[PDB]
Order: C-alpha cells, then sequence, then structure tokens
C-alpha cells in the first residue's frame, strides 16, 4: 500500500514520480536521500526506509532507486512485487534500465505508470498486454485483460509453430574451509519460448519422481525436486490434483516451471587451492581443478576465480591447462579455460610479490567461485517425457528444448 | 519561456499545442513551477488527441490541490470523457475524477462514479471500484450518501474476476478505515 | 515574397471566422450551440464549465464556446475572452425575473477594453410561447441600440423549433467577414 | 549448433502410460 512510487537517480534526483494516493507529500523524497546515506554510512541502510510515520520502501535499480513511499501499513510484499513488475515492465519497454531512458520515454512512461496501479492497488501486469494499449511510437483495453486468460493473447497467427525451450540447470555448492559442502542444492528451470499460432494449452510432462510413482513407474531415473514453482499460465489445480501440468503458453519467452531441490551427489568441478604466502615476501597459489563430471560433458567457458592478494603485485602464472588472467580491479586471479572437458585435472601455480609495509586493516577472505559451464547435461537426471500442445484450430507443433547445466552459487571457502 | 509556452497552448494548432504539453510535462518532471499555467492549459483540455488528453488529466491532478479553484473549470470535462465510447478514455477520465484531491470536486462526481459504477467493461468496473474507494478513503460520509457499499459489494459476485478482485480489494480498504 | 499560395487557398474558401456562445442559465445558449454544431434538440446536464464546438457554413468554420449561466461559471466567460473575435450573448424573454440579471452579465461582458472587436449578438432564445417579446421589445430593454461601436443585432431564435438560426449566423457571418 | 545444449525433439505425453 504505497502512497507513490517514484524512480530516483545515483545523485539523488527523483527520475519519474506517480502519486496513487496523495496521502504522502512528494518533499518526502529529498529526505530519503539523506537517511540512505546517513544508513549507509552506519550500517543501518535498509531497502524498507522509514521518514517518521511514512516508510519510503526503495529497491536498488540499475541506475536509480524505485523508492516507493508508503504511509499505512501497506502489504510489503505486495509493494515489492509491484516493483519487481515495473523493473520488469520497464526493461521489456525499453533496453536500457538508466537515465538515458528515463528521461526520454517521459511521455510514454507517465501512461504506463497510471495504467500499471490506481490508488495503490496494482491493475496492469502483463508486458505484452501493457504493449498492447501503450505505445510509445490510443484504442480500447484488450479483451485479454478481462478476459479470464491474461498470460496468452487470443487471435496469435504465425507461419510455423516452434517452441524452444530451455533445460536451464544451476548447480550451486558451498564448499567451506575445511573442504566440505554445506550447501550443495541444484535449481532447476524450464523456461519455453513458445512462438506458435493461437492459444495453445501446454500439457507439461516430465519424469517427475511424484508422478512416476502415482502412475507405478517409480523404478526408473526420476526427478524429485524438492520446490516447484509453476507459471503464471500453469494451472495450479491440475497440479494439485493429479500433478497434470496443463496451462496456456504464452507468447514469447517464459519461465513455465523451476524446480528446486537439495543435490546430494559429488560436485562437477572439484577446485583445491594452496595458499603458500609469505610473510611480505611472496605468495603461492597451489590451485588444482578435477572434473568430476563425466568425461562425455565439457565444461564451456570454465572461470575458477582464485582471490588474491589486495596489494599482491607483480604476479607470475605456472598453470598447465587454461589461460590465468589477474584482473587488478576483481582483486583475483580467474583460471579461464575455454574448453573443460570431464575428468580434466588443471594444476596451477601462481607467484607473486608483496609489498614490503604491512597493510592497515585486513581485507577478509572472499570465497573463491568458479563459472563453469557445461551444456548438453543432465545432472539432476530428469528427462521431459512429452509435451501436450492442443490447438482448437489444429495444427502439428514441433516443440524443441535444451539441456544446459552451468555453475550458481559454487563457492568454495577460502582457507 | 513562459509566455512564449502560453501564447503556444493558447494557438489553434494540435502540434504547437502538443509540443507545449510536452514542454510543460518534462518541465514539471525537471523539477519546475508549472502549476501557473494551469489556467492556460484549462481552455485546452477537450482535445481529440488521446495523448494530450493524458497530459491535460495528469497536469490537473498534478495542479489539483496546488489551484483548486482553476479546478473548477474542469468538471464539465469530466463529464463529457465519463461518457466516451472508448474504453481507455472512461478509465482514465475515472481515475481522474478519483485523484483528483479536491472537495467539491468529488461531490460533483458521485453522478459519473454511480454511472460507471455499472459498467460493462471489466476494465470500467475496476476503474469506477478504485474511484469509489478514493471517494470513501476522502469522504467516507460522501461514499456512504452516494450508497456505493452495496455496489461494491455485489461486485464481488459478478464475472470480471479481476474487477472482482478489485471491488474486493476496495472493500476490503474502506472496510479496513 | 509571394502570396500565390494565400490566393490559391482562398479561390476555394480559406476563411473561417469565430463565434461566442454567452448568456443566462436555461437561456437556450447550449441548445443554440447544438442545433448550430448537429442540429437537434437534445437535453443536457446544465453547463458547469463550458462547452466548445464548431460549425461550417457558407465555406467558413464559426466555432462557438459555449459558456453557462451558472453564477460559478459566470466568471469564467474572461478566460474565453482572450484570443475570441465573436460575442454571442444569449437573451431570456420567458425569464422576465432572470431578464435583469442576463441584461446586466451582457453589459459587464460589453463593458471590457478586451472584448471591442466582438459584435454584439443577441439571439432571442425561448421563441415558443406566447410570454415571448418580439425583436423590437427585447432590444429596447436591453438597450441595445444605444451601444455605439458594438454591431448588435436583435433575431429571434427558438430552439425547439430552429428558425432563426440561419439568419443569426448570416449577421455574424456579415458581422466578421465583409467579402463578396 | 548453438552453445548450452542443442535443441532436441520433444514428445506429447508419456505414451508408455496409456
Ligand atoms: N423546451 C424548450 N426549452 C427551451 C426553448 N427555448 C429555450 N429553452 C431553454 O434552453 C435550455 C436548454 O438547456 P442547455 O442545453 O443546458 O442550454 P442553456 O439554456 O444555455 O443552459 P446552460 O447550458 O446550463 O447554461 C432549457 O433549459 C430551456 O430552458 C424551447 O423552445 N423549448
Ligand atoms: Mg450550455
Amino acid at each position: 500500500s504505497a502512497s507513490a512510487v517514484y524512480v530516483l537517480d545515483l545523485k539523488g534526483k527523483v527520475l519519474i514520480c506517480r502519486n496513487y494516493r496523495g496521502d504522502v507529500d512528494m518533499s518526502e523524497v529529498e529526505h530519503f536521500m539523506p537517511i540512505l546515506m546517513e544508513k549507509e554510512e552506519e550500517g543501518m541502510l535498509s531497502p524498507i526506509l522509514a521518514h517518521g510515520g511514512v516508510r519510503f520502501m526503495w529497491i536498488k535499480h540499475n541506475n536509480l532507486y524505485l523508492v516507493a513511499t508508503s504511509k499505512k501499513n501497506a502489504c510489503v510484499s505486495l509493494v515489492f512485487s509491484f516493483l519487481y513488475k515495473v523493473v520488469q515492465v520497464f526493461s521489456e519497454y525499453f533496453k536500457e534500465l538508466e537515465e538515458e531512458s528515463i528521461r526520454d520515454n517521459f511521455v510514454i512512461i507517465y501512461e504506463l505508470l497510471d495504467e500499471l496501479m490506481d490508488f495503490g492497488y496494482p491493475q496492469t501486469t502483463d508486458s505484452k498486454i501493457l504493449q498492447e494499449y501503450i505505445t510509445q511510437e490510443a484504442p480500447r483495453p484488450p479483451a485479454t485483460v478481462t478476459n479470464a486468460v491474461s498470460w496468452r493473447s487470443e487471435g496469435i497467427k504465425y507461419r510455423k509453430n516452434e517452441v524452444f525451450l530451455d533445460v536451464i540447470e544451476a548447480v550451486n555448492l558451498l564448499v567451506s574451509a575445511n573442504g566440505n559442502v554445506l550447501r550443495s542444492e541444484i535449481v532447476g528451470s524450464i523456461k519455453m519460448r513458445v512462438f506458435l499460432s493461437g492459444m495453445p494449452e501446454l500439457r507439461l510432462g516430465l519424469n517427475d519422481k511424484v508422478l512416476f510413482d502415482n502412475t507405478g513407474r517409480g523404478k526408473s531415473k526420476s526427478v524429485e525436486l524438492e520446490d516447484v514453482k509453476f507459471h503464471q499460465c500453469v494451472r495450479l489445480s491440475r497440479f494439485e490434483n493429479d500433478r497434470t501440468i496443463s496451462f496456456i503458453p504464452p507468447d514469447g519467452e517464459f519461465e513455465l516451471m523451476s524446480y528446486r531441490l537439495n543435490t546430494h551427489v559429488k560436485p562437477l568441478i572439484w577446485i583445491e587451492s594452496v595458499i603458500e604466502k609469505h610473510s611480505h615476501s611472496r605468495i603461492e597459489y597451489m590451485v588444482k581443478a578435477k572434473s568430476q563430471f563425466k568425461r562425455r560433458s565439457t565444461a564451456n567457458n570454465v572461470e575458477i576465480h582464485i582471490p588474491v592478494p589486495n596489494d599482491a603485485d607483480s604476479p607470475k602464472f605456472k598453470t598447465t591447462v587454461g589461460s590465468v588472467k589477474w584482473v587488478p580491479e576483481n582483486s583475483e586471479i580467474v583460471w579461464s579455460v575455454k574448453s573443460f572437458p570431464g575428468g580434466k585435472e588443471y594444476l596451477m601455480r601462481a607467484h607473486f610479490g608483496l609489498p614490503s609495509v604491512e597493510a592497515e586493516d585486513k581485507e577478509g577472505k572472499p570465497p573463491i567461485s568458479v563459472k563453469f559451464e557445461i551444456p548438453y547435461f543432465t545432472t539432476s537426471g530428469i528427462q521431459v517425457r512429452y509435451l501436450k500442445i492442443i490447438e482448437k484450430s489444429g495444427y502439428q507443433a514441433l516443440p524443441w528444448v535444451r539441456y544446459i547445466t552451468q555453475n550458481g552459487d559454487y563457492q568454495l571457502r577460502t582457507q | 519561456e513562459i509566455f512564449e509556452l502560453k501564447a503556444e497552448l493558447n494557438s489553434d494548432k494540435k502540434e504547437k499545442k502538443k509540443e507545449a504539453v510536452k514542454k510543460v510535462i518534462a518541465s514539471m518532471t525537471v523539477g519546475k513551477d508549472v502549476s501557473a499555467l494551469f489556467p492556460d492549459v484549462v481552455n485546452c483540455m477537450q482535445t481529440d488527441n488521446l495523448e494530450l488528453k493524458k497530459l491535460v488529466y495528469l497536469y490537473l491532478m498534478n495542479y489539483a490541490k496546488s489551484q483548486p479553484d482553476m479546478a473548477i473549470m474542469a468538471v464539465n470535462t469530466f463529464v463529457k470523457d465519463c461518457e466516451d465510447p472508448n474504453p481507455l478514455i472512461r478509465a482514465l477520465a475515472v481515475r481522474t475524477m478519483g485523484c483528483i484531491r479536491v472537495d467539491k470536486i468529488t461531490e460533483y462526481l458521485c453522478e459519473p462514479l454511480r454511472k460507471c459504477l455499472k459498467d460493462e467493461d471489466p476494465y470500467v468496473r475496476k476503474t469506477a471500484a478504485v474511484c469509489v474507494a478514493k471517494l470513501h478513503d476522502i469522504n467516507a460520509q460522501l461514499v456512504e450518501d452516494q450508497g456505493f457499499l452495496d455496489t461494491l459489494k455485489d461486485l464481488i459476485s459478478d464475472s470480471n474476476p479481476m474487477v472482482v478482485a478489485n471491488a474486493v480489494a476496495a472493500l476490503s480498504e474502506i472496510a479496513e478505515s | 515574397g509571394n502570396i500565390f499560395a494565400n490566393l490559391f487557398k482562398g479561390l476555394f474558401g480559406k476563411k473561417e471566422m469565430r463565434i461566442l456562445m454567452v448568456g443566462l442559465d436555461a437561456a437556450g445558449k447550449t441548445t443554440i450551440l447544438y442545433k448550430l454544431k448537429l442540429g437537434e434538440i437534445v437535453t443536457t446536464i446544465p453547463t458547469i464549465g463550458f462547452n466548445v464546438e464548431t460549425v461550417e457554413y457558407k465555406n467558413i468554420s464559426f466555432t462557438v464556446w459555449d459558456v453557462g449561466g451558472q453564477d460559478k461559471i459566470r466568471p469564467l466567460w474572461r478566460h474565453y475572452f482572450q484570443n475570441t473575435q465573436g460575442l454571442i450573448f444569449v437573451v431570456d424573454s420567458n425569464d422576465r425575473e432572470r431578464v435583469n440579471e442576463a441584461r446586466e452579465e451582457l453589459m459587464r461582458m460589453l463593458a471590457e477594453d478586451e472584448l471591442r472587436d466582438a459584435v454584439l449578438l443577441v439571439f432571442a432564445n425561448k421563441q415558443d410561447l406566447p410570454n415571448a417579446m418580439n425583436a423590437a421589445e427585447i432590444t429596447d430593454k436591453l438597450g441595445l441600440h444605444s451601444l455605439r461601436h458594438r454591431n448588435w443585432y436583435i433575431q429571434a431564435t427558438c430552439a425547439t423549433s430552429g428558425d432563426g438560426l440561419y439568419e443569426g449566423l448570416d449577421w455574424l457571418s456579415n458581422q466578421l467577414r465583409n467579402q463578396k | 549448433d548453438r552453445k548450452g545444449g542443442s535443441y532436441s525433439q520433444a514428445a506429447g505425453s508419456d505414451s508408455a502410460q496409456s
């Protein structure tokens, strides 16, 4: 229940503001910057600010803080969801999120803000629906918003019915300094870019453990996602009733389902680091990377980031496979490898000097993270069974899907 | 500057009026007190272009509290726009009527609110519910006298499920206060 | 410079002209404007603000800005006085009590230096009952014959019937346009 | 070709489930 949502700037200037209830004065935005500065300097800065009896909830955007001032005890989660929807709509309409587009599309930006929410209650949240009624280059509102199906616009015609799916896998491993993995969770991502004619109702079917157990086929390799979230077009009733993933696919790229469950398998890449750091004399980087993934899968664009000393200079890299580049801005050395086949063993030996004068304050030990991304690999083993594409007119669809395995929160605690 | 903008707004050229409106909107967003030109834009308010109508409505909403006396020359325009065949125009008029913080403005908008309460368009119904909720928040006594509680309650048991949800949220907000 | 484009535009008609819609409330000003623009007797709510419309006749688009006779809208007629070339006063011959108020409003409107190039335009509204006066009694009561330096003409127009609107439009066009 | 795994055809439903 934010009183007014406004877009700020890096210098405190409000790029654009739009009051929705009028219960909060527009002059409260000026005091938001001093409050944020005081909070940052004291460690008490939070996204939800508080200016007396009015709370100024702000979200750190790409270039401006989306401050949504509120007065009463409005839904904080609702305000955050509205801000996220507004950010997504702006990203869809404008490819750049900065001051260049804030002051360049004000005529359409004001109309979009007015149409999105009224009296603090959001009304329009579909990017396609908003673009079909408000454009920067007006007819009556589309019937899709009024109709029940607000995620599948009717009347869409295409020459070919091709849908491109993406089995995105995020391998996150939380390995402590002792060598044991604490947080090892893999989050699935079933995103399909449906581009067909009409409003087909997708019938999602995969090798789900629950579905296999219900059907009596709980003996093969089935993916048991701890948390499964359906898309907006996905009908929750069918999933709760018999796990039937039946919903109208959206026009374009959208996230249908996103699995999320813990992983009990060995890490895809095993990286062991050795720190032979002398006392203000030199530093040793005994970094050894072992590929725990299958040899048939290659980790393309593998970049194992090893944090080097903050004051370290004149470093020498003695590795075997993969180029090592030291970035002064990042204050770390990334063991970048173009192609990392499974089972490969890469050994590196870093050596650099240190300044004679000791550092005044400590810099910490940031965890070492790798950027391995091996496509065409299904670590979870979940295989899609079928995709029920049904249309009233009747057409032969040719859906496609690709499985991509990447490294997410794969951070290894430093020694 | 100000004189040139006023002269452009007091002209019969649609391109010049649109340029003046865009300049006024840019000045207002940049931090320029354009409330002094609100009476000049009052005459150039009833325009066929929807882009200019939205800018005029936004200027009136942002310049309603600053110049409540000058806002009395927009009740007729709001009444005329409340019966526009285009659902977008009707929704914009309903939103602007509830967004104007005028004590004497909402009194004359009760009839348009009652007319738009039974709007067949789900977007029109949602806009009418939002306007009723805004009027109740601004004046609970006025909302009670207009008898919008019965209309809001019956909106829940109708079609336009998004409009039903908007009406339910409006009723909860009215009951919350 | 060359005026070939102006001559070409004037050969087929380029003049538009202007007009004003003022008078007391319930004097047929809104009805007169609707008849000029549309041509039918449509019932409308009182003009709280103002009505803007244009009528094309004789190749001239004489736009008329209707102004209500309400107390809160009577002082708002000064906003339309800027960039205005014509002024039409709506008389209420059937409202004897409001006749004095209408005459006072007309005198106040005509007593402004800004509204000097607009000739008087008095329409005998409510010309449907026997109580309505003629074209000379109304002018004599309003004192239009003593308004020097103003082209004021008394015309009787009935909103329900529509007769006399053409005569008033022709008189306004003659007062504004003085060409062949 | 495309990085991250080549696109593969998908079926319509579980043919072995009737
Ligand atoms: N029925 C009828 N009404 C007439 C006639 N002549 C004048 N009128 C008046 O014309 C009025 C029409 O009202 P409006 O359309 O609002 O125009 P108006 O007279 O200027 O009134 P306002 O717009 O409120 O200032 C009626 O109220 C009548 O009082 C007539 O011949 N028949
Ligand atoms: Mg009128």
